[PDB]
């Protein structure tokens, strides 16, 4: 919600409060999403300033407060900063921003990250170029300097972050993306490579000195219809945990497929169908394993731009004898959302 | 982590 | 403070900064409130949207940042999220909201939670239906479909929360409240029962498979006078800690009594007097014990709606030889408040 | 950014998002600032209410969210509340504020705390009166009751805070400051003394039952030029860390010198040069050592009041064979800042 | 924990 | 911790 606009500086202070509950059989330890309260809240600001007729500066911050924690010693469990960056923009030359932001490979994956609650299982946080990461310098160009309508591209540099965990660490890397949109149709491709930390290499699962992720997307968005398909392949980038021997690391190779179909009714109701399968290969000790595999049936009723309610059913196809211990039970999300 | 891909785009909105 | 109001959606961004100091003799380890700096700050937003002539959506979020912590490794000690919910409303049919919100028994206990700093000792946080709790679905109706002026009722469903602590856990439960108000007079009754988690049962203090809480209140609020009285009984719900054996759990039975008297001067000064006594029964190894016991003498000066200053003296009646080690010293709070 | 102003109560909600990177040779463990991502964001509010013709109330809160942390277990690393206080003001009689606020000695040190990223190395946080501290009651008077233009003074009482760490703890103390400004020239002096906790004395480094800090500053600020000089001395107050024996504490005595020169061009670019050397004496086991020592070459380009970019190079003079293991490598900060 | 009980009543006001 | 010394002031708001 725009709360300030004076002397060419506008500030959008936005937030939302999501009352959310997960339903799964038993305690949910063997389920896809879990069971219990999942209420959360978001706060952040989006700023944009007109430096002159052509130059434009902007900055953004976004935070996630959890509501399913007590006021005691576990109050901060799950709280985090989602985004925090700043950048500049020149007319048709492009826009350059640095900070914690999304990786370029997300440019493709977003096509299928439209579900009411779940979806986009490949857009892992702090996972190279597929999700929100820290310290990424990103240059983006729209319409190729104003020469082609619908043609956009981006190039990104990922700085090294040697953290205490191999999951949340990364080395230096570069990536890019290309996208074309014409009359509601869209085609996208994105690729990224980066080094791996010593801590990451020392882990039992995964092999190699470089990690690489790439994905491609095709969508149709028009006439109240939304269709999207994503295919991506990753090497030494997807995090995995073997629960039987309690070992962690990365999959040497994964094949990821995402499908989404959605319709938008005039009065608000939005039916949703989706398919998602991520399959790993060359996993040390197992070979091939299924990481994600399900169909989705969900509906979202938009009362208006500020309030919504959704129901999301995940029909889990994972085998009960998964060789990595992946959950095999279904999960039902029920949410009521206020947002501004 | 669903619904975030709704309006992601290359470039800076204005 | 209302910062946005367009298209039938208003957003109130509210906060406060409370510079606060507690005074007790010695280190304050044997006191009611403690000793030292207690400054803190609050932030939150309350959103309300007019979906149509009758339907109304709303959401709320509130956070507590502490100011008495250093910028070092203890910076987050005491920070927490107080509220986080969203709901809908139909003309007189009622309102349904889910998330972290107040328990129904607070409807009664709130009558006596009017002191400047202390008071309302029975509305424990994360304690079933008497205080702020997580994941409560609440249906509330006013005026019984618009037929009786002053008659309101509420029914609430409390979801399971198995947390890392026995104090902050709870099972499934249900509760309700009814209230009638006529010509400044108000009567309220509220009751709640719920299951107990295995972790809660495994604790040395307390016995049973269900926890029970109920309270009743009577108030007069008019002519600058506010009188309120609360009586309530709890079963396996009040948290207790034996400091001599360093054990925790819940009181098998408690009798709680709250009394409050207040006057409001035209120019701002509001004197306040209160009494509070909570006594436990069936305590393993001790029998009957005093949990809370004090008189209160305090004054609050409202400079205006945004600024206030108060002094609160708690004359503690707890016995110095209390068999649970409950503090017996007095405590005086001095506060200066800005709020918006 | 002022977001509310009705009935004489205005609320300024201000923030900034700083994309920041530090550059140092190697891993940066032996450097002044470090190496890697340093992005961060700030949020806060400043409130002011007109109680009557003379009385004025105010309050403030500020928080620092880090952007260089992952969404995993270290999400809260470095987050903290910088300020949190409330106070009142009477026309020419003075202003009193309590809470977590700046120590009085910062009044002097602020003269030389003008660099884009670094600087003000003596204004340690939670270190008696030289930086942001908790529970400080501060009375300040401007223009000596309106009789002398440019003459200001302040007196501050710091309450004891027995924290879990010796670094972030402090006892009771008193301090003050005096300042005079005429035609862009400014002279300032400030002094403060305080007790030390038992835990503080038990540390191997430092000896005594009193902590003492005083500083003096001289500046000229006009005609696009800003020159400033600071000299200060501390006794049993400056934190010190011996990395070779893994011991920490305080220097029995320190002599601090700060110098700043800056110019402001009409089109925005602001060159900056500075010098800073703090040297401790009477350190048990080492004697005399240099804690801080460097020259600075830096520039800040102000696109406007809301957007800026800066580059800060620290030429470190610390010896590579420093007897306490203090960093000796250079550091270059590069930042892009949006703010409102 | 004082002053929080004011208002509330029942229902979303 | 740079840029914080600007403003501040020894007295008044
Ligand atoms: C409205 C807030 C008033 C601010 C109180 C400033 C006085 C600080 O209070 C101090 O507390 C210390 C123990 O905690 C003791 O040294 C003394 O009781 C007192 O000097
Ligand atoms: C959009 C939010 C809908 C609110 C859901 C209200 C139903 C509460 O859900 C309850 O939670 C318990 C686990 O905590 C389960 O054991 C119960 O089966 C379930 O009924
Ligand atoms: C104003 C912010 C500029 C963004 C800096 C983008 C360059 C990223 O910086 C990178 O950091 C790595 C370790 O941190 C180094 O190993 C690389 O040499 C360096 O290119």
């Amino acid at each position: 919600a725009e709360i300030y606009n004076k002397d060419g500086n506008k500030v959008d202070l936005y937030g939302k409060a999501v009352g959310l509950h997960y339903f799964s059989k038993g305690n949910g330890e063997n389920s896809y999403g879990g069971n219990g309260d999942m209420t959360y809240a978001r706060l952040g600001f989006k700023g944009e300033t007109q430096i002159n007729s052509d130059l434009t500066g902007y900055g953004q911050w976004e935070y996630n407060f959890q509501g399913n924690n007590s006021e005691g010693a576990d109050a901060q469990t799950g709280n985090k900063t989602r985004l925090a960056f700043a950048g500049l923009k020149y007319a048709d030359v492009g826009s350059f921003d640095y900070g914690r932001n999304y990786g370029v490979v997300y440019d493709a994956l977003g096509y299928t990250d439209m579900l009411p609650e779940f979806g986009g299982d490949t857009a892992y946080s702090d996972d190279f170029f597929v999700g929100r990461v820290g310290g990424v310098a990103t240059y983006r160009n729209s319409n190729f300097f104003g020469l082609v309508d619908g043609l956009n591209f981006a190039v990104q540099y990922l700085g090294k972050n040697e953290r205490d965990t191999a999951r949340r660490s990364n080395g230096d890397g570069v990536g890019g993306s290309i996208s074309y949109e014409y009359e509601g149709f869209g085609i996208v491709g994105a690729y990224g490579a980066a080094d791996r930390t010593n801590l990451q290499e020392a882990q039992p699962l995964g092999n190699g000195k470089k990690a690489e992720q790439w994905a491609t997307g095709l969508k149709y968005d028009a006439n109240n219809i939304y269709l999207a398909a994503n295919y991506g392949e990753t090497r030494n980038a997807t995090p995995i945990t073997n629960k039987f021997t309690n070992t962690s690391g990365f999959a040497n190779k994964t094949q990821d497929v995402l499908l989404v179909a959605q319709y938008q009714f005039d009065f608000g109701l939005r039916p949703s169908i989706a398919y998602t399968k991520s399959k790993a290969k060359d996993v040390e000790g197992i070979g091939d394993v299924d990481l994600v595999n399900y169909f989705e049936v969900g509906a979202t009723y938009y009362f208006n731009k500020n309030m919504s309610t959704y129901v999301d059913y995940i029909i889990n196809q994972i085998d009960s004898d998964n060789k990595l211990g992946v959950g095999s039970d279904d999960t039902v999300a029920v949410g009521i959302v206020y947002q501004f | 982590s669903g619904g975030d891909g709704r309006g992601h785009n290359t470039g800076a909105h204005s």
